[PDB]
């Protein structure tokens, strides 16, 4: 799911890649915890 | 949301409702989508054919359209067997 | 019978299940051949 | 040339500490908690 309209609702994870053991995991648009919003956050990811 | 009555009937061993159509969405296909909510608009008017169907022959048992995009309407409503995850045990069941 | 087909023998593995993964059960339909449900002659081949 | 006299006590402190840690470490780490009745080791969502 490519937009955060996209990302609702829920969605299966696969154990070890076995398409026979799944569980229900609710899908959240994320954002990464270092990332180049402004000139701060870009000096911090920069820093790390 | 609705929540309906839900007696309990013979030729069904389970609590069905005949006031309405029951909607089943595979587990993860998002309700609330545009393409969603545009096909439970119109299919909202298959509860009136549904009704008459069962009403000219009361010996009829499920009558379903399944959507090609993923809804099933069922009549009468009656709740699913597995619920996704208000128990653990998941369902997979897709229409197509 | 309102039992599925059976195909083979079954084989299960315990040592590689996880407890909680909600594995898939069936879907197929219940299709036994007029000559799997009887016995079978061949008169009871040409009826068919 | 002039870093081969670090370079043989980088060898001679490597191979000391290698021989500490076969003594006190030699065969300790080979429990592990699988799934009761399993071969799956149990984990959680970002553990190793």
């Amino acid at each position: 799911k490519m937009t955060e309209e996209e990302c609702r609702g829920y969605y299966y994870v696969y154990k070890d890649g076995d398409p026979t053991q799944m569980e229900l995991r609710p899908r959240q648009w994320i954002h990464n915890d270092f990332h180049f919003d402004n000139v701060l956050s870009a000096m911090m990811s920069l820093f790390t | 949301r609705i929540k309906p009555v839900f007696i309990d009937d013979a030729n069904f061993r389970r609590q069905v409702s005949y006031q309405h159509a029951a909607v089943h969405i595979p587990t993860d296909i998002y309700e609330g989508s545009t393409i969603v909510l545009n096909e439970l608009n119109w299919t909202s008017a298959l509860d009136d054919v549904f009704k008459k169907n069962r009403e000219e022959d009361p010996s009829l048992l499920w009558q379903v359209f399944g959507s090609a995009t993923g809804l099933a309407r069922y009549y009468p409503a009656s709740p699913w067997v597995d619920n996704s995850r208000t128990p653990n045990k998941i369902d997979l069941y897709d229409v197509r | 019978q309102p039992k599925p087909i059976g195909v083979g023998i079954p084989t299960i593995n315990l040592r590689k299940r996880r407890p909680n993964v909600q594995n898939p059960k069936s879907q197929e339909p219940v299709t036994l051949d007029f000559l799997d449900a009887e016995l079978e002659n061949d008169i009871k081949v040409e009826i068919r | 040339l002039p870093l081969f006299h670090i370079a043989l006590l980088v060898l001679f402190m490597v191979i000391i500490y290698a021989i500490i840690g076969l003594e006190l470490f030699k065969g300790k780490m080979h429990k592990t908690c699988y799934y009761i009745g399993t071969d799956i080791v149990a984990t959680v969502e970002n553990e190793k």
